[PDB]
RNA sequence: GAGGUAAAGCGAAUGAUUAGAAGUCUUGGGGUUGAAAUGACCUUAACUUAUUCUCAAACUUUAAAUAUGUAAGAAGUCCUUGUUGCUUAAUUGAACGUGGACAAUUGAAUGAAGAGCUUUUAGUGGGCCAUUUUUGGUAAGCAGAACUGGCGAUGCGGGAUGA
RNA sequence: CCUAAGGGGGACUCAUGGAGAACAGAAAUCUCCAGUAGAACAAAAGGGUAAAAGUCCCCUUGAUUUUGAUUUUCAGUGUGAA
RNA sequence: GGUUGCGGCCAUAUCUAGCAGAAAGCACCGUUCCCCGUUCGAUCAACCGUAGUUAAGCUGCUAAGAGCAAUACCGAGUAGUGUAGUGGGAGACCAUACGCGAAACUAUUGUGCUGCAAUCU
């Protein structure tokens, strides 16, 4: 016999960490969804109620609907060889601001406050990010550091 | 009755243990895994010698009791009984599976019998004994070799007898009062915890 | 200070209790008794479980038992010393500082005998204490009692030989 | 033999709870129900009358609840009585009355909302909901937070309440909890109520007891003799102290006798320090070595 | 009148554990 | 951001599991110390304490690699103040806006026979193989899954010969 | 399967161990301490739950009405369920 | 800086055993007419602040403390793994190449920080 029901599947990832099971903290009660706001999605087992379904827990999304006590979340899904937009309803303790909007929203400001900086000093500055790009020359002292030479050990047991 | 052992030589399948999913399991072959003088204190054995796998193979329980009784037999024949400390390293806690005791329908098989699953170094059995007996408990582990499937080696251990120190830093850790006696093990001695048990458990402490 | 005025130790509670094996009219009468002797009504107690040997069943209202506290408490207690003769055993005074006897017959108390009511045994505990126990039994902020406020069984047997001229045997 | 139950191993995989629960102080259910805001209304708070009894004292505040932590509105004590002329009983029922009608009428001054949202200011004892102005602001509402005291027909946190409804604060409630009320026929006996909001209840014990016991009469009520206050003019203390509380509910801290500073270095004279690791070192040194004359 | 109230959870014990005869 | 597989762990929970040592007033028994004491002794067996050997697809504190969600701007950021029957104690907010500022390094790389959109219809709906992961089975040129690439549908050079 | 085993509120805190109390003993009832849940939550198993979702008490019928939106299976059809 | 009320994060805050704590606060503490709840004013309710106490709570300090937290020429570039070969080996499995890379262990350090209001030698 095959079991596919809703939360099959889901005994580790709606189980709640390790000493941190209980009362929820009330910062989550206390945050401020706004239409708009990219939020993670992680189920917590111990509010059933607006619980997303099991394909939501770890994705991120755009709020779309706020309500008494939950928001709605705008995901793509992908169906076959296209996306189709999902719109579920999830209670405030299974969501949280996505960390990924400030990065940005911090080099906005940051290459905004350097342009204005070199347009005040009547200069040029280059606000594109870059890649790693290899190491240039360099002289290594070896004052205190002479080189150690090694060799490679004979085989043995420690047992 | 039981199939030749090179039917269930290799790990094919995942570890399938006896638990509350099945429960109609035969015992092990082998029950005891200490045998020779098992209450000697650790200084009267220093030498340690090892019967280390090879192979990534399973060892059935039928072959762990043949080999461990004709060690044990040869070695007590040969330098008495309590001359050693046989141990076996290697417990057999997988259930191998016969599906004939129709053909390849509804085929989950029953409980057959019980192999060790063991990996390349893992330690099969293991003798402490004192160095004038090398030659013996060698040519004890040695015979026991023929009851075993592939590939092992018969290594002397650098470790005072089943302790994890080396020889010269268990006699260190000795002539510094650092351990004690525990029956046929010993305990070593911490600097950390209630001090006041520390120092009344190890009264002979030349503390630097 | 181990002399301090808050430190002294005093009954907290004395429970009286009849475990009578059966339910019924016999019940009911010990029930009596208790609301006698204490002028309070008491409780019935129903078997937790089902004891055939015991001849008693699940929920089957088996034992009868009351609380008396202050100066009630210290009558009843007393009252219960005299058939005593004041002689306890150390056996009787438990590690957590509280003591109990067990008398045989009701009418030894003092009190008037019935015929239909007949005799009951009965059990007496005393729960001691210091002052200050309310940490530990208020709603907020509850917490425990300090090891040198605890109560145990050297300070309750001390007190009691004290405050009764008594003797605490041990056989 | 029994196993001995605090292993190590009990104390790694124990989960410590709240900070402000294992001190038996908050409990985070109530505390969430009344704290969550409609997440709709986005930024506005929802605000808390917490009321709270020492043994001495009665706390009222007004608190809305953020992340960093809850932040004041207003507050009035009970030991701010005293300034309005109660100096004695200042936990009675109504104390508690008049400490709510104070906290009700300063946070309205610091509001705005005192011409307007006056209140019950003529106090009758029936009960009556601070209701809207028609075509102007919406009264000021707070839900009663009683924190972890048992909900009891006569409990003194009704009284702050019944003091911030008369005080011109809208507070939703119901008169069931009120001293006064029948149970049996549900209805309030808003006599017995007034009776209790003017100290009715202390002055008849003072009269009932006076005439049974004077001894304990001297006792009990010890700071009315020295200042000759009889039982008939309790009311007055009252009336008086609601009225002068409507004058000026404005806060005047008390001034202080040392500033700061001052009040920082005293306190930090005691109060021990701790023990540099090379000082425990050495104390572990010498514990070990005074340890070398049990050696039998 | 008045009688205990339940304080535990073991509505379908109807015996209990530990309690082994011999013992 | 999510995850709970590999590994690892068991003097960490659960479950399995080898060996001693020291202790205890329900020790589980045998003998004798005994008038018997249940109060010692010799013993085995229980537990307790600190250790010891070995394990888990349906165990687990920890915890990968590969793989996976979102973001990297002009539909952006900031400033001021317009609308509402929603919301606030409110002149608070919510959403949608007027007006103003930030100009090509307009906010990573690489590529882009350009991007986007619609209608209509064929055949097919027996599959099979190789590496790796993997299930049943003693195994099978056996049966069944995961990802990719192939054969099928495909000739050419090699593997003598061979999907 | 359930008028509660549904809903709300309040109070309390289970499994188990130790030490004690007449009959009473391995198991009756009473007391204290310890007790992260080692219990209980109708029924399989997993997840969840401690001033509770567990135990007890009080009041109730939201197990009601009108229909939309959404999630899973999915063709993004139906049904069931949420 | 101490203390109280309300908190955020939710053990660097927990647990055990000792010791100390000025001021205020908190607390224990005293009583039962009244509202109220109990077998029991123990809890809960009310009254007095009057008769007493820091004994307890609470707070701080102590411990080669348990636990927890953090760090690393600790273990270990080990186990594992993505990718590769007409590599080795009868096989089981193993080595090498380009990459990613643990857990246990060991050692050291730390043991709440903080927001609003009020108050204090
Ligand atoms: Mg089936
Ligand atoms: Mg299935
Ligand atoms: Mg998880
Ligand atoms: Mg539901
Ligand atoms: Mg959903
Ligand atoms: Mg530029
Ligand atoms: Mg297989
Ligand atoms: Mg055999
Ligand atoms: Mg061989
Ligand atoms: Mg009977
Ligand atoms: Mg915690
Ligand atoms: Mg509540
Ligand atoms: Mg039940
Ligand atoms: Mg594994
Ligand atoms: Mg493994
Ligand atoms: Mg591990
Ligand atoms: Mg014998
Ligand atoms: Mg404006
Ligand atoms: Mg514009
Ligand atoms: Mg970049
Ligand atoms: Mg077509
Ligand atoms: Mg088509
Ligand atoms: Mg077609
Ligand atoms: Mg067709
Ligand atoms: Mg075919
Ligand atoms: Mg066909
Ligand atoms: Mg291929
Ligand atoms: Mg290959
Ligand atoms: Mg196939
Ligand atoms: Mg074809
Ligand atoms: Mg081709
Ligand atoms: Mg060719
Ligand atoms: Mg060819
Ligand atoms: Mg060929
Ligand atoms: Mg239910
Ligand atoms: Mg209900
Ligand atoms: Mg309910
Ligand atoms: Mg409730
Ligand atoms: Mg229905
Ligand atoms: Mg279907
Ligand atoms: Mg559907
Ligand atoms: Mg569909
Ligand atoms: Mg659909
Ligand atoms: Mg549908
Ligand atoms: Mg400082
Ligand atoms: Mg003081
Ligand atoms: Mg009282
Ligand atoms: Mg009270
Ligand atoms: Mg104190
Ligand atoms: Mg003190
Ligand atoms: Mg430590
Ligand atoms: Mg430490
Ligand atoms: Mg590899
Ligand atoms: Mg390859
Ligand atoms: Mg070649
Ligand atoms: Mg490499």
């Amino acid at each position: 016999g095959k079991s596919r029901g809703y939360r099959s599947g889901t005994r580790y990832a709606f189980q709640r960490d390790f000493k941190k099971h209980g009362a929820i903290p009330l910062s989550t009660y206390l945050k401020v969804y706004k239409v708009g706001d990219i939020v993670d999605i992680k189920a917590n087992g111990s509010i059933q109620k607006g619980m997303p379904h099991k394909y939501y827990h770890g994705k991120t999304g755009i709020v779309y609907n706020v309500t008494k006590s939950s928001v709605g979340v705008i995901i793509n899904k992908v169906v076959g060889n296209r996306y189709i937009e999902k719109r579920v309803n999830l209670r405030v303790e299974h969501v949280k601001h996505s960390a990924c909007r400030q990065e940005f929203l911090n080099r906005v400001k940051s290459n905004a406050a350097k342009k204005r900086e070199a347009k005040a000093n009547g200069e040029t500055v280059y606000l594109k990010r870059q890649a790693a790009k290899p190491r240039g020359s360099r002289i290594i002292s070896t004052e205190g550091n002479i080189p150690q030479t090694l060799a490679p050990v004979a085989y043995e047991t420690f047992i | 009755a039981r199939r030749p052992a090179r039917c269930y030589r290799y790990c094919k399948n995942k570890p399938y243990p006896k638990s509350r999913y099945n429960r109609a399991v035969p015992d092990a072959k082998i029950r005891i895994y200490d045998l020779g003088r098992k209450k000697a204190t650790v200084d009267e054995f220093p030498l340690c010698i090892h019967l280390v796998s090879n192979e990534l193979e399973q060892l059935s329980s039928e072959a762990l009791e043949a080999a461990r009784i004709c060690a044990n037999k040869y070695i007590t024949k040969v330098s008495g009984r309590d001359s050693f400390h046989l141990r076996v390293r290697v417990h057999p806690f997988h259930v191998l599976r016969i599906n004939k005791m129709q053909g390849m329908r509804g085929a989950w098989g029953k409980p057959h019998g019980l192999a060790a699953r063991v990996s390349i170094g893992q330690i099969i059995m293991s003798a402490r004994t004192k160095d004038s007996n090398k030659d013996v408990v060698i040519e004890g582990l040695r015979r026991a070799r023929y009851k075993f499937p592939g590939q092992q080696k018969i290594i002397i251990s650098k470790k005072w007898g089943f302790t994890p120190l080396n020889r010269d830093e268990y006699i260190a850790k000795k002539t510094n009062g650092e351990v004690i006696d525990d029956g046929a093990y010993v305990k070593f001695l911490s600097r950390k915890g209630n001090l006041e048990a520390n120092l009344q458990q190890f009264p002979n402490y030349q503390y630097s | 200070k181990s002399q301090n005025v808050m430190r002294e130790l005093r009954i907290e509670k004395l429970v009286l209790n009849i475990c009578v094996g059966e339910s019924g009219d016999r019940l009911t009468r010990a029930a009596k008794v208790l609301e006698q002797l204490s002028g309070q009504t008491p409780v019935q107690s129903k078997a937790r479980y089902t004891v055939r040997t015991f001849g008693i069943r699940r929920n089957e209202k088996i034992a009868v038992h009351v609380t008396v506290r202050g100066p009630k408490a210290e009558e009843i207690l007393e009252r219960g010393l005299k058939v005593k003769e004041y002689q306890l055993r150390s056996k009787n005074f438990s590690a957590t500082g509280n003591f109990g006897f067990g008398i045989d017959e009701h009418i030894d108390l003092g009190i008037k005998y019935d015929p239909s009511i007949g005799i009951y045994g009965m059990d007496f505990y005393v729960v001691m204490g210091r002052a200050g126990a309310r940490v530990t039994r208020r709603k907020r902020a509850r917490s425990t009692i300090g090891n040198s406020h605890k109560t145990n069984k050297e300070d309750t047997i001390q007190w009691f030989k004290t405050r009764y001229d008594a003797e605490v045997l041990d056989k | 033999m029994q196993k001995e139950f605090r292993t190590s191993a009990y104390h790694s995989r124990f989960q410590t709870p709240f900070r402000r629960r294992q001190e038996g102080k908050t409990d985070y259910y109530q505390r969430k129900r009344l704290v969550t805001q409609h997440k709709a209304k986005y930024n506005s708070p929802k605000y808390r009358l917490v009321v709270r009894f020492t043994n001495k004292d009665i706390i009222a505040q007004i608190v809305s609840a953020h992340i960093t932590g809850d932040v004041v509105f207003t507050a009035a004590y009970a030991h701010e009585l005293p300034r309005y002329g109660i100096k004695y009983g200042l936990t009675n029922w109504s104390a508690a009355y008049a400490v709510g009608l104070l906290v009700a009428r300063r946070a309205l001054q610091k509001l705005g909302l005192d011409e307007t949202y006056t209140g019950v200011e003529e106090v009758e004892g029936e009960f009556e909901l601070t209701e809207a102005v028609e075509d102007g602001p919406r009264p000021f509402k707070v839900f009663l937070d009683i924190g972890l005291q048992r909900t009891t027909t006569g409990a003194r946190v009704f009284g702050v309440l019944k003091g911030a409804s008369d005080g011109g604060l809208y507070v939703p409630h119901s008169p069931n909890r009120f001293p006064g009320w029948d149970i049996e026929a549900e209805e309030l006996d808003a006599e017995l109520l007034r009776k209790y909001i003017f100290g009715g209840h202390v002055a008849e014990y003072m009269e009932e007891l006076l005439d049974d016991d004077e001894e304990k009469y001297k006792s009990i009520f010890k700071n009315y003799i020295e200042e000759e206050i009889e039982s008939e003019d309790v009311e007055e203390i009252y009336a008086n102290a609601h009225e002068a509380i409507r004058a000026d509910p404005s806060f005047k801290p008390t001034e202080k006798k040392f500033t700061k500073e001052q009040y920082k270095a005293e306190s930090k004279k005691y109060r021990q320090q701790k023990l540099t690791r090379a000082e425990r070192q050495a104390k572990v040194a010498k514990k070990i070595a005074e340890f070398k004359a049990q050696q039998e | 009148k008045n009688t205990s109230s339940k304080k535990s959870d073991a509505a379908p014990a109807s015996a209990d554990p530990a309690k082994a005869k011999k013992k």
